[PDB]
RNA sequence: GGUUGCGGCCAUAUCUAGCAGAAAGCACCGUUCCCCGUUCGAUCAACCGUAGUUAAGCUGCUAAGAGCAAUACCGAGUAGUGUAGUGGGAGACCAUACGCGAAACUAUUGUGCUGCAAUCU
RNA sequence: CCUAAGGGGGACUCAUGGAGAACAGAAAUCUCCAGUAGAACAAAAGGGUAAAAGUCCCCUUGAUUUUGAUUUUCAGUGUGAA
RNA sequence: GAGGUAAAGCGAAUGAUUAGAAGUCUUGGGGUUGAAAUGACCUUAACUUAUUCUCAAACUUUAAAUAUGUAAGAAGUCCUUGUUGCUUAAUUGAACGUGGACAAUUGAAUGAAGAGCUUUUAGUGGGCCAUUUUUGGUAAGCAGAACUGGCGAUGCGGGAUGA
């Protein structure tokens, strides 16, 4: 069927920033 | 004149968001009963990246959304304030003037129930707007909404109370 | 180890201008070359394609070939004891007409037309350019402007 | 050993003794390198011209 | 381990600051660069006497350590800890470098400490203060004088506290309404802007 | 608590795009590779056929690009079309035809290349481009500029190329943008083109709406039926507008129910004009001293 | 003079917040049989100009507005620098001579101009 | 290292922030607004790039044939590369 | 025309960096009010806002001095119309031309024991010093670059003596 298409670009992202533990 | 009948406000569109965690036949059953609530065929959206603790990867097929608009929107979001019995809460509000709840059982919809599909819960964003939109849509000469035309919070809590006779609670 | 590349050292000199990056202004696409136009050089970084090398950026030279997108331009470089002649293809992006024509052509003019009109006149009128020669006498007035007497100033600290 | 690495000391008292010539100009340049096409045709105008110009001569002699 | 000063007097190198190409610099000694009441108000310390350069030169992060302690030892010892607001005006950035710690082969030194470049006419300390503790501070900032290589001068500075004014333009400017408090600083009144927010800022503001 | 990003550092490292990129209306890129002439021809311009679509009007012109400004060398609009016959539908794909086929008619008139280059006098849909006669001056060859608009099969732009094409010109295009043409099968259905440009597909949906909603058609169709005009002889519509824009396609401006000057004189009336600075200077003190009353 | 289409230079044009906009234009706006594209006629495609609106876009004006641009008995002939001495100074560095000469700062002013075509109270 | 990460065309606009939506939390997916590039472009770094050079899609083999001219290094030789 | 070094700048981007002040519903914690709220209070720490002290060879809006490319005519400027298989929709242009006009102030200064050209071959291919710019090094009568002038290859007067 359809699927939702990569509109970003952080190809060899696998994680994010921000993204802190304890916070 | 604030009293414009260019300056209604009205639905521009209603999103359906089902986020199971996982890829395969679960997925595909929540995108069954999408299909079966919108009568059009939905999108499944890939995960951005990999996070171990939620056991997702990067471009496992993860949630499943859809986007219905007019008359057919306007019918799904009434079913779906009938489940919330009309009351949503103040912080259900954006500050761009969009609004959205969240089932927990799409068969309180009204929907037929199925052993093989099981329940899934369903999240509702709905996204106010009034005429006049196209022009930050459009290709050609796309520019900004005045700020008397903008959506915000109070036109549309507003808008929804007179509109459905419905409470905005705030707790 | 020793670096010594193409584009060696043009870390400022390719640059773009500060505010004037992305499309080039259709101007550039609408001037026209012909062979003999006297162009400078200034390499646009935006385009490496028909790009000078560093030695062209900045130097001033006679147009030789036009091509679909390109002219080729003589410069004569100094290597060592005389000069070598130098045909550089350069894409029209990397290219801007020379001023130094227009002032002299119009110089040109304007002899061609105070010698006429002198000749018309029937008198004579002298063409060449002089440099700047010492200022004649003058008288000074001093209604409104009596001398005013200043003096060196004291030495003071002011921080 | 170890020597000297480089130095361009007295290279400028060399280049000026005889050279630092400026290149002669001449009235026609060489059209080497110049575009095949517009070569091939102007071999072909410059071969009419020579002939409208004989025949003109031709005229006013005979 | 240290060697003596006089190896690093003068500005020979280009400056080399800590950055991304070296990593590996020790910290440096002086820390702290605000002692005495440093949240005492501008209206409270008028007096201003600077400690300034008469040398193109380096002063290391240690003489920059023992000059703060030795005036502020001074001076709080003798007008009390909160007679005072002293501020060192030179931080040292630029890294010195030490070869031995074979011969000339791969010679590049490792970071051996810290300095301040320093110009002629530069200020090194400053010390805001009442005017009677003036002859207090004088002495404060002479014996920390004794700590640092070359020639400085104290100079009494003809502006109020840290701020740019005179000491009259300032008490123009106070009586004015142009000035308001910032804790330790204040902030001057501007003819520019959003107009609204400047006559909020100021409401003591006499307007001609 | 997060940073404010509207700084005025923003705005003063902010760099300003094209004045007319940044009013959404110019595609650079596209526009250079249009315009952008072969060096070693010099002078020789390269012709635009600029096509425009308005909420109401078909705008078609021929424009070669220069330093000072694009230079519009003739012009069709959909509004000068009532002249040759058809009133209504302005914006129709058929529309689009008639004003590209009057857009190169009236250059061609412009040029004196009307009895050379009549174009395609029997209109039968068929993909054709206008060959150079043996012996003569070439045809006038003319580009495609859609601007911002998407390139689709069907689209109205095509239209007009269609139009131009017949009309004489020599414009490069390929067939596979046309209405009907069949991507499967990589051919063109001819008859469906000629349906389109006769307006067969707004025939058909009169008739197909006629007895199907007649209220609606009563709403979507009133000029049509205050002027008894059925789908049957809309093709004469066509087909007679054709040959009255190829009998005159010369442009005859409206007759101006004002002067120029009385236009600008009218139009100066209104519309607000910057105050004196003393003015805002007495603004700005009004406003100081009515700011004492919140001294508290 | 307003407006539209296509533009040149590419902020004096940008950004924020208010207010106003006659005529025409532009626009939003109405519809889904047809070409066409979508999860969605939202975008894109097509149809009507018919039912409505200047609310928005756009345009103009307002702001000790931000930014931008220009100017200068502003700062400053300051910083720096080419050239000179068997000048000063232990040195670091500095003064002088013949020339060139900033940036920041401060103040003031301004806030698109314009080409081709068409059209309009 | 790459049959695309080459070539053409088309559509879209990244990093990030704010405000919101069942399980859902600092991090899953969805929505709007802001967003001069603060991302991404194989690999070092610099430059360059926003209706793109970035992301996604369609079609392809110009990563082809014959050889001349030219630029850099330069002796104005070679090689590499353009 | 080009340039990005000196200077300058950091209440301009990037990176470094001192100090307070006022604020916010992820405040990071301690005490107290809490029946307990997690809803106040005292506090420190975070951020945000307007400020503050100090910095950058591999930072930068700006931006020199010195140095650098080109031009200042007769091989120039203008007028008319010949050639082509190139170019234009073209009778449009492109390049090369015929014919005609502009006369010694023929288009800045200063100088020019004249300009241009060719062949052939020696020695050399360890260098060093001074001012200024400048790199490594604690420095060196140390090592290494930039421009010029010198010594080498050079005596003569001065520096007593000294490349
Ligand atoms: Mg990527
Ligand atoms: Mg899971
Ligand atoms: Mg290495
Ligand atoms: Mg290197
Ligand atoms: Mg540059
Ligand atoms: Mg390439
Ligand atoms: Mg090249
Ligand atoms: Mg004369
Ligand atoms: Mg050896
Ligand atoms: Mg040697
Ligand atoms: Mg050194
Ligand atoms: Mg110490
Ligand atoms: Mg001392
Ligand atoms: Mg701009
Ligand atoms: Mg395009
Ligand atoms: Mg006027
Ligand atoms: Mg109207
Ligand atoms: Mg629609
Ligand atoms: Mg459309
Ligand atoms: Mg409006
Ligand atoms: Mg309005
Ligand atoms: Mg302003
Ligand atoms: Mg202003
Ligand atoms: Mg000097
Ligand atoms: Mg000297
Ligand atoms: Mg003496
Ligand atoms: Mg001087
Ligand atoms: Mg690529
Ligand atoms: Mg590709
Ligand atoms: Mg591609
Ligand atoms: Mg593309
Ligand atoms: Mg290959
Ligand atoms: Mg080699
Ligand atoms: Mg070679
Ligand atoms: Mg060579
Ligand atoms: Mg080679
Ligand atoms: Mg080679
Ligand atoms: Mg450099
Ligand atoms: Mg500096
Ligand atoms: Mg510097
Ligand atoms: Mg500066
Ligand atoms: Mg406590
Ligand atoms: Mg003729
Ligand atoms: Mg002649
Ligand atoms: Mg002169
Ligand atoms: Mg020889
Ligand atoms: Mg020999
Ligand atoms: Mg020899
Ligand atoms: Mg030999
Ligand atoms: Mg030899
Ligand atoms: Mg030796
Ligand atoms: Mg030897
Ligand atoms: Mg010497
Ligand atoms: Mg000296
Ligand atoms: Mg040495
Ligand atoms: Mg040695
Ligand atoms: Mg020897
Ligand atoms: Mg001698
Ligand atoms: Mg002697
Ligand atoms: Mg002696
Ligand atoms: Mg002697």
């Amino acid at each position: 069927k359809n699927t939702s298409s990569k509109k970003s670009d952080a190809a060899p992202a696998s994680a994010d920033p921000a993204k802190a533990k304890k916070k | 004149k604030s009293q414009n009948v260019m300056r209604e406000l009205r639905i521009e569109k209603l999103v359906l968001n089902i986020c199971v965690g996982e890829s395969g036949d679960r997925l595909t059953r929540a995108a069954k009963v999408l299909e079966q609530l919108s009568g059009q065929t939905p999108v499944q959206s890939k995960a951005r990246y990999t996070v171990r603790t939620f056991g997702i990867r990067r471009n496992e097929k993860i949630a499943v959304h859809v986007t219905v608009r007019g008359p057919k929107a306007e019918e799904i979001l009434e079913r779906g304030l009938k489940v919330k019995e009309y009351q949503l809460r103040s912080k259900n509000f954006s500050a761009t003037g969009n609004f959205g709840f969240g089932i927990d059982e799409h068969i309180d919809l009204g929907i037929k129930y199925d052993p093989s599909i099981g329940i899934y819960g369903m999240d509702f964003y709905v996204v106010m707007g009034r005429a006049g939109a196209r022009v930050t849509r459009r290709k050609r000469a796309r520019s900004t909404i005045g700020n008397s035309h903008k959506t915000n919070k109070e036109d549309t809590i507003q808008w929804f109370k007179t509109r459905y006779d419905a409470e905005v609670l705030d707790k | 180890g020793k670096s010594r590349g193409y584009r060696s050292g043009t870390r400022y000199a390719f640059q773009r201008d500060f505010k004037k990056h992305g499309a080039i202004p259709l101007s550039t696409y609408l001037k026209v070359y012909k062979v003999g136009d006297i162009v400078d050089i200034k390499a646009n970084g935006s385009i490496q394609k028909g790009m000078p090398h560093k030695y062209y950026h900045g130097k001033t030279g006679i147009v030789y070939n036009v091509t679909k997108s390109s002219v080729g331009v003589i410069i004569n470089k100094v290597v060592g004891n005389r000069y070598i002649e130098k045909r550089v293809n350069l894409r029209v992006e990397h290219v801007k007409h020379s001023a130094c024509r227009q002032e002299f052509l119009n110089r040109v003019k304007s002899n061609a037309a105070k010698k006429r009109e002198a000749k018309a006149n029937g008198e004579t009128v002298y063409l060449k350019r002089q440099a700047a020669k010492p200022r004649g006498s003058r008288i000074i007035s001093t209604e409104g402007n009596i001398p005013q007497t200043l003096a060196p100033v004291a030495y003071e600290t002011f921080i | 050993a170890k020597s000297k690495n480089h130095t361009a000391h007295n290279q400028t008292r060399k280049a000026h003794r005889n050279g630092i010539k400026k290149p002669k100009t001449y009235k026609y340049p060489s059209l080497k390198g110049v575009d095949a096409k517009f070569k091939r045709n102007h071999r072909y105008a410059l071969h009419g011209t020579a002939k409208a110009l004989a025949k003109a001569r031709a005229e006013k002699s005979a | 381990a240290r060697r003596p000063a006089r190896c690093y007097r003068y500005c020979k190198n280009k400056p080399y600051p800590k950055s991304r190409y070296n990593r590996a610099v020790p910290d440096a000694k002086i820390r702290i660069y605000d002692l005495g009441r440093k949240k005492a108000t501008v209206d409270e310390f008028p007096l201003c006497i600077h400690l300034v350069s008469n040398e193109l030169e380096q002063l290391s992060s240690e003489a920059l350590e023992a000059a703060r302690i030795c005036a502020n030892k001074y001076i709080t010892k003798v007008s009390g800890r909160d007679s005072f607001h002293l501020r060192v005006r030179v931080h040292p950035f630029h890294v010195l470098r030490i070869n031995k710690m074979q011969g000339m082969r791969g010679a590049w030194g490792k970071p051996h400490g810290l300095a301040a470049r320093v110009s002629i006419g530069q200020i090194i300390m400053s010390a805001r203060t009442k005017d009677s503790n003036k002859d207090v501070v004088i002495e404060g900032l002479r014996r920390a004088r004794y700590k640092f290589p070359g020639q400085q001068k104290i100079i009494i500075s003809k502006k109020w506290g840290f701020t740019p004014l005179n000491r009259d333009e300032y008490i123009a400017k106070k009586t004015n309404g142009e000035v308001i408090d910032d804790g330790a600083y204040v902030k001057f009144l501007s003819r520019k802007g959003n107009l609204e927010a400047n006559l909020q800022q100021f409401p003591n503001y006499q307007y001609s | 608590m997060q940073k404010e990003f509207r700084t005025s550092a923003y705005h003063s490292r902010f760099q300003t795009p094209f004045r007319r990129r940044q009013e959404g209306k110019t595609d650079y890129y596209q526009r250079k590779r249009l315009v952008t002439q072969h060096k070693a021809k010099y002078n020789s311009p390269k012709y635009r056929l600029v096509v425009r679509f308005t909420n109401k009007d078909i705008i078609a012109q021929i424009v070669s690009a220069h330093i000072t400004g694009d230079v519009v060398f003739t012009a069709a609009y959909a509004h000068e079309l009532p002249r040759y016959g058809i009133k209504y539908g302005l914006t129709n794909w058929s529309a689009a035809y008639a004003v590209g086929l009057l857009v190169a008619r009236r250059a061609l008139q412009k040029l004196g290349l009307d009895e050379t280059y009549t174009g395609v006098e029997e209109v039968e849909g068929e993909f054709e481009l206008t060959e150079a006669v043996e012996d003569g001056p070439r045809p006038f060859k003319v580009f495609l500029d859609i601007g911002l608009q998407r390139t689709t099969t069907g689209a109205r732009v095509f239209g007009v190329l269609k139009g131009a094409s017949d009309g004489g010109l020599y414009v490069p295009h390929s067939p596979n943008r046309f209405p009907g043409w069949d991507i499967e099968a990589e051919e063109l259905d001819a008859e469906l083109l000629r349906k389109y440009i006769f307006g067969g597909h707004v025939a058909e949906y009169m008739e197909e709406l006629l007895d199907d909603d007649e209220e609606k058609y009563k709403s979507i169709f009133k000029n049509y039926i205050e002027e008894e005009i059925e789908s049957e002889d809309v093709e004469e519509i066509y087909a007679n507008a054709h040959e009255a824009i190829r009998a005159d396609p010369s442009f005859k401006p409206t007759e101006k129910k004002f002067t120029k000057e009385q236009y600008k004189a009218e139009s100066k009336k209104y519309r607000q004009q910057k105050l004196t600075r003393a003015e805002r200077q007495a603004k700005v003190a009004k406003k100081i001293a009515e700011f004492k009353a919140q001294q508290e």
